[PDB]
């Protein structure tokens, strides 16, 4: 479990590393309309589409 | 000479007629806010083969349309109004409308 | 060619080895740095003329074993550091 | 027929699969296609070894594009080379189209079996490259005669038998009543994983570089700002927080997570700088002189 | 199909010799040929790699030009064309 | 000639630039190579073509083709200044006979000697020992090493020969004016079988 | 994937082990026989579904497969058949093999013509816990 | 012919991986007789993206190394089929499979030239060159020496670097099943790089030494670039100075010890009393 | 997280409006700005689970 840990440590970052192509652009713009929770938000883009949009954890 | 126009024609064909925009709002280098001509406005990045003086706000500026990038820096731009409003002034005379007034 | 260790000169040493006086060398010492020979800065006060910098030069016979000397010094040095930085921090090395 | 065939569970090379995905990438929205070369064993096993690729057009995959002509062509190079391959199947991306097999790629499919009975239909997205998921597919065309009589899970026995499910909408629908559809392992070798590992000579040294003071210093001044500032909170969040669970005390001190976390992670972050820094600034000297 | 438009402005940038703005992504999909800036008849604006065998030189603002629908380039040129209103 | 992938080699040497072959027997080479692809192609068509040169640091540099438009361009640079070396020459047919087109079929190289050899005797007729069991025989074009010494490569040629299934052959053509046309006389229509 | 394995594994234990000894013997019967009628579920997850059905159920419920041998190391035919058992998913008549895992669990005491017969052994259970499992 | 649209190589993961592949597929040579292959890749650029390979049969004899084999006709033939791939798919120069370079390269390099437009000769290699780069790129230049040597045709090093594509980067994670102890994004992957480093520079350390002697004696012609390099290293030094590190990070942990510690302190009675009557609740509880 | 990369991936999803619902046992939402669409109804709901001017998450 202690060697396994450390394993775990070196997943996280590679995992990182790939989310975050998915993460940037193509990136629209949209306004910060309301929450229906913390893990799943509604925001309100700019070509009039409301999106029920999942938060990734990348920030608070 | 042929051989070069056409091989030149297909990397034109290949490539699409890209998103043009406007620069809303210069944050940092790597976040760029644009007003892009489709409708919705995006964030963007930039590629490092280009100075970001040129692209600060009020100044129209390519965008990809491939990635959401912004492609390189397109000087002032002017409608086609403009230009028959620019190109119109003849008829003229010399410096008088009439002499003595 | 003589110092790995360090790189500093006195003027003293010039000033014996040209017979020339010790007024002279400081002025010599001036020009030397404006050519590019060498570059640095002169300390008066300690009377030491200081190389940060020695300009390439052209295969001599001096200079050759010099840089074996110092290419030796350096392999041996760069065997004992890898052992030292290989054995601690162990929990971080795989 | 549902006495002879059965879906071909695809062994992808990194040749073959970053071929395609580059060549799809670049074209889009102009499609491209191909024909793939590989080698056939069991009689189900398809290793993909190689690809080539066939007329891009701006109306994509269509009739046109496969000519025997482009394939014989290259059949006379691969003797030359003597390279064996036969031909495995084809391939075509479609940034235009779902994964659904549009009715000008079904076409395309029926004439490239007449060639080798067994034959593979492959959907690539290059759009989907872009990102960090790749989602792609191969397929197996199923006979009318076998879908009444044998229905389609006959291709799914004698081999792996994983159905893909590309989402709802067309996709679905037109994998449905079109083809069977059948995953996708990678080969892989030791020698194959060696050559990607493999960085850079420069990334010896880089590590050794002695990190200038002058960053450093930049650095060093941003950290004792960020804790100045929480050392405060810090300190009116002690007085309380004589209960565990850690979550409840981030919201009582105000803000996600906690006061003395924030204050550990700049001194950890400058700690990272000075790791670099000092172990370098004795290093170096020693090891040059 | 060809989709209608206008020329805006004229850029050019030469046959696909660019500002040096090619990198490590694709140049099928960045780089453009001697291209012209036109502003369409749907109320958008595009940038567009015209034809490289007859050139985006030659193509002046104020034309009334037929452009590729999927992938934007300047087939041809086509006369003063709008509605049946300005056909009497 | 039939079912057979060969190997042509040109001459590089100083014995060239004699008048004897009108201009001059560098440019003749031309004229007589296109000869040779003619003529293959005439007896059944089904045979491939190559041409080496033998100068410098040995180059290949057109291999296994049926297309003569391929051979005649690179043909026109040569070293006028070189010279002929020929056991080189059957180095490059046997490393061809792995990889190339039509691997299938037969192997035979057929050689132009405009000047004397270079190559020792004795590594050579050794050599045609070895080529026997693989299945290539060279059949050697001699009007250059004639004038100057008895035919070495006579020696070459008749331990080379056995059971090859393609045979060998030395055939002369005079050391004087003859013009390229005279390779009408090689066996690129005499050749014959080994089996 | 997780569930065919899941479900195999399930099998393998529940042989000779009954509805009146854990509730999971009633659950699992049950739901192999589903899987087969319907269509509901995808292709892969039905083969290991219905190969779970015939290792539970086993021999008329009379059979088990045995934890060791009669003393030491682990029953000779037992573990092969099972190891390349598991290996199911690139050939399907790979699955066959179980039937050699599988040996009737009787132990017997013999008459002195040493033939089979019905001679008694006492063991301590309730009937009212153990009885042959009951079919689909 | 031009060598020029070249002041970078930039190598694909793609173009390593083919040659190997390609060696079974031929005929299993094996580098027991050296390849070259076309090296494809973009144009239109200052800096050199290559994007592919793709294996000619080569055969360059062990008897000598001034007698080959290269097969032209694949060349022109593959030419017109690299543009239905994409347009931006051209021949940028030749791949050597290794161990080394030769003179004999400058003669294979003249054939090549006339294909290409920017000719460049890199040596890809078939078993990976350490953990540093397994390509290392040269271009022909035509330079003198003061060695008292005239006008030689060499092979001069030009950088060096492995890049990537967008379609291409993603691929290869996935294809992966390593895990990567040596990313270098963090500090724990930092810290392997440091004592790696000291390894590596050990290993190229030695050759400049062995290059110094192979002058002096065992007579070796002097390349002069290399020897005003040597001699700028050892000039440079200084001696060390500072840095050090203060005990606030003991404090913030021990911030999290007080909390948990204090809960522990009320709970405890509770807890420990308690226990006896569920102890004796489960044994009994376990049994139905 | 590795798990992540694949979830991220989908064709969207918005927040619509149903206009009505429908006794057909079809659905119909109305999104924002783009035209109307008739759905089937899912497991999640029937017609006594969606009613006149519901906004809803699609």
């Amino acid at each position: 479990i202690k060697d396994e840990q450390k394993n775990l440590k070196k997943e996280f970052l590679h995992a990182q590393e790939e989310v975050k192509r998915i993460q940037s652009i193509p990136l629209v713009i949209g306004q910060f309309l309301e929450a229906v929770d913390q893990n799943t938000a509604i925001v309100g883009s700019t070509t009039g589409s409301n999106y029920y949009v999942r938060i990734l954890s990348t920030i608070d | 000479k042929q051989y070069e126009k056409s091989e030149n024609d297909l990397k034109a064909l290949q490539s699409v007629g890209q998103i043009v925009g406007e620069v809303l709002k210069q944050l940092t280098e790597e976040k760029f806010i644009v007003k892009a001509t489709n409708g919705p406005r995006y964030v963007v990045g930039c590629r490092r083969q280009l100075d970001k003086s040129k692209l600060k706000p009020g100044t129209r500026v390519a965008l990809d349309m491939t990635t959401l990038t912004i492609m390189r820096y397109l000087p002032r731009e002017v409608d086609p109004l403009v230009y028959n409003m620019s190109h119109e002034d003849p008829g003229n005379v010399s410096y008088s409308e009439i002499g003595g007034l | 060619t003589r110092p790995a260790n360090h790189r500093q000169l006195t003027f003293e040493e010039i000033a014996k080895s040209a017979k020339i006086t010790v007024n002279k060398v400081e002025l010599l010492v001036m020009k030397a740095l404006s050519v590019g020979l060498v570059r640095g800065s002169i300390d008066e006060v300690d009377k030491r003329v200081h190389m940060t910098w020695v300009q390439p030069r052209v295969l001599d016979l001096q200079q050759i074993k010099g840089m074996k000397d110092r290419l030796e010094l350096w392999c041996t040095d760069v065997k004992s550091m890898e052992l030292l930085v290989e054995h601690q921090a162990q929990d971080i090395l795989t | 027929a549902p006495a002879v065939d059965t879906a071909e569970q695809v062994y992808i090379s990194s040749l073959a699969l970053l071929k395609m995905l580059k060549h799809g990438r670049a074209g889009v929205p102009m499609e491209v296609m191909g024909l793939m070369l590989g080698e056939f064993v069991d009689d189900y096993t398809v290793r993909v070894i190689d690809v080539f690729a066939m007329p891009q057009s701006g109306t994509g995959v269509s009739v046109e594009a496969v000519d025997p002509v482009f394939q014989a062509k290259m059949l006379d190079m691969l003797k030359q080379t003597g390279r064996p391959e036969m031909v495995v199947g084809w391939y075509h991306s479609h940034p235009g189209f779902g994964c659904w097999l549009s009715g000008v790629d079904i076409n395309t499919q029926q004439s490239f079996e007449a060639l080798s009975e067994r034959a593979v239909a492959v959907v690539v997205d290059p759009i989907q490259s872009v990102k960090g998921k790749v989602v792609i597919d191969a397929f197996r065309l199923i006979n009318a005669n076998m879908m009444v009589l044998g229905h389609e899970p006959r291709q799914t026995t004698s081999n792996l038998g994983h159905l893909n499910k590309p989402s709802i909408q067309a996709l679905i629908h037109g994998l449905n009543r079109h083809y069977y559809s059948i995953t996708i392992n990678y080969r892989k070798n030791e020698l194959e994983q060696k050559m990607l590992l493999n960085l850079h000579k420069k990334s010896w040294m880089e590590g050794l570089t002695l990190q200038d003071y002058s960053e450093h210093c930049k650095h060093n001044e941003s950290v004792v700002k960020e804790m100045l500032e929480l050392a405060k909170n810090y300190n009116k969040a002690v007085e309380e927080e004589d209960k565990m669970t850690p979550e409840q005390l981030a919201i009582k001190n105000v803000g996600k997570q906690d006061p003395k976390r924030h204050l550990e992670e700049h001194v950890d972050v400058l700690m990272t700088s000075n790791i670099v820094q000092c172990l370098a600034a004795m290093l170096d000297t020693v090891v040059f002189k | 199909p060809y989709l209608v438009s206008n020329v805006i402005e004229l850029l050019d940038v030469d046959p696909n010799d660019q500002e040096e703005d090619g990198a490590n992504i694709d140049l099928d999909s960045q780089r453009k040929g001697k291209c012209a800036v036109i502003k369409t008849s749907t109320r958008q604006t595009y940038f567009l790699p015209v034809i490289g065998l007859v050139d985006a030189e030659k193509l002046k603002p104020g034309d009334l030009v037929g452009v590729n629908k999927d992938s934007y380039l300047i087939l041809e040129t086509l006369p003063t064309e709008y509605d049946s209103r300005v056909k009497a | 000639m039939v079912l057979e992938s060969t190997m042509v080699c040109v001459d590089n040497s100083e014995y060239m630039r004699n008048g004897d072959f009108l201009p001059t027997r560098l440019q003749a080479q031309q004229d007589a190579v296109n000869i040779v692809c003619h003529s293959k192609t005439r007896s059944n068509p089904e045979n491939n073509v190559g041409l080496i040169t033998l100068a410098n640091d040995c180059e290949v540099l057109t291999t296994l083709t049926p297309d003569t438009g391929r051979i005649l361009s690179k043909l026109h640079t040569v070293q006028p200044k070189g010279k002929i070396t020929f056991c080189t020459g059957i180095r490059v047919a046997h490393l061809a006979l792995k990889h190339r087109q039509g691997k299938n079929h037969k192997m035979r190289i057929i050689a132009f000697v405009g000047s004397p050899v270079e190559d020792n005797e004795k590594d050579l007729v050794k050599l045609a020992k070895r080529l026997k069991k693989e299945k290539v025989n060279v059949d050697i074009i001699n009007f250059g090493e004639e004038e100057v010494n008895t035919e070495k490569l006579t020696a070459f040629v008749n331990t080379l020969n056995g059971k090859d299934g393609t045979g060998s052959h030395l055939v002369t053509v005079p050391p004087g004016p003859s013009l390229a046309d005279a390779l009408i006389s090689s066996p690129i229509l005499a050749g014959e079988g080994g089996a | 994937y997780v569930r065919q394995g899941a479900l195999i594994a399930s099998a393998l234990i529940m042989i000779q082990q009954t509805e009146i000894t854990c509730p999971k013997v009633n659950q699992f019967r049950q739901l192999y026989s589903k899987v087969i009628n319907d269509k509901h579920d995808d292709v892969m997850a039905k083969f290991g579904a219905i190969l779970a059905q015939g290792i539970l159920d086993a021999g008329g419920h009379n059979v088990t497969i045995s934890l060791q041998s009669r003393t030491g190391h682990t029953h000779m035919p037992s573990v092969v058949g099972v190891l390349v058992f598991t290996q199911f998913w690139f050939w399907f008549p790979l699955s066959h093999f179980l039937s050699l895992a599988y040996t009737p669990t009787c132990i017997i005491g013999l008459n002195k013509d040493l033939k089979m017969p019905k001679v008694q052994y006492k063991s301590n259970c309730k009937p009212s816990t153990f009885a042959y499992p009951a079919p689909l | 012919m031009p060598e020029l649209a070249v002041q970078k190589v930039v190598v694909h993961p793609l173009v390593l991986l083919s040659v190997v592949d390609h060696f079974n597929r031929i005929g299993k040579v094996g580098n027991q007789k050296r390849v070259v292959g076309v090296l494809l890749g973009s144009w239109q650029k200052k800096v050199l993206d290559v994007s592919n390979s793709f294996a000619v049969p080569f055969d360059e004899d062990d008897k000598d190394d001034s007698v080959w084999f290269l097969d032209h006709d694949y060349l022109e033939n593959m030419y017109g089929m690299f543009k239905k791939v994409n347009a931006r798919e051209r021949i940028v120069g030749w791949y050597h499979t290794g161990p080394k370079l030769h003179k004999n390269d400058i003669a294979i390099n003249e054939l090549m030239k006339r294909y290409c437009p920017n000719s460049v000769l890199v040596i890809i290699d078939v078993k990976p060159k350490d953990l540093g780069l397994p390509t290392e790129a040269y271009i022909s230049v035509e330079e003198v020496h003061d060695d008292g040597t005239p006008t030689s045709k060499t092979f001069e090093h030009v950088t060096s670097e492995i890049g990537a594509e967008e379609a291409e980067e993603v691929g290869v994670e996935h294809l992966l099943r390593d895990i990567k102890d040596t990313t270098v994004g963090t500090l724990s992957q930092r810290i392997t790089n440091q004592v790696h480093g000291l390894k590596g520079l050990n290993s190229k350390l030695l050759d400049i030494r062995t290059y110094l002697e192979k002058v002096a004696s065992g007579k070796l012609p002097i390349n002069h670039h290399i020897i005003y390099q040597l001699q700028d290293v050892f000039n440079l030094l200084p001696d060390a100075s500072l840095q050090e590190f203060v005990k606030a990070f003991y404090l913030k942990t021990n911030d999290q010890m007080v909390v948990v510690y204090l809960a522990s302190l009320i709970r405890s009675v509770v807890a420990l009393h308690n226990l006896i009557n569920n102890k004796i609740a489960n044994r009994d509880a376990e049994k139905k | 997280l590795r798990e992540e990369l694949q979830l991220l991936q989908e064709q969207g999803s918005y927040v619509g409006e149903v206009v009505r619902a429908m006794d057909k046992k079809k659905v119909l939402v109305k999104v924002h700005p783009e035209g109307k669409f008739v759905v089937d109804v899912d497991k999640n709901i029937d017609i006594n689970d969606v009613t006149p001017n519901c906004r809803v998450a699609l």
